[PDB]
């Protein structure tokens, strides 16, 4: 979808390369980098606020 | 960009469907088709490492 294309939501200047998961589905709207700070933060996902398991580098291909 | 274009593998559905290794992802195939690649055990088609587990991924 279009929203891939759209710089992360957070710091609005790199791509949204960062899968925030929570069990088996994930919310890709913010870059690695800024997902990452997320989870050191303690903050759950941001879109639906489940607890970060996993945050993971994504290429698409 | 590869981004827009429709799963790989049946080209009817997003690309939505996260290969998941380690700390990295690919994302190319739609979650039903992705599945299919880990019930068959077959790798990551992109760079054939195992896959752990696939991930239905939200771009909301
Ligand atoms: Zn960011
Ligand atoms: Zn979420
Ligand atoms: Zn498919
Ligand atoms: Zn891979």
């Amino acid at each position: 979808c279009q929203n891939l294309l759209k710089p992360c939501s957070l710091c609005e200047k790199r791509p949204r390369d960062g899968n925030i998961i929570h069990g088996r589905t994930g919310h890709l709207v913010t870059c690695f980098h800024c997902a990452r700070r997320l989870k050191k933060a303690g903050a759950s996902c941001p879109i639906c606020k489940k607890e970060i398991q996993l945050v993971i580098k994504v290429f698409i291909a | 960009l590869n981004a827009i274009e429709p799963c790989v593998i049946c080209q009817g559905r997003p690309k939505n469907g996260c290969i998941v290794h380690g700390k990295t992802g690919h994302l190319m195939a739609c979650f039903t088709c992705a599945k299919k690649l880990k019930k068959r055990n077959k790798p990551c088609p992109v760079c054939r490492q195992p896959i752990q587990m696939i991930v239905l991924t939200y771009f909301p």
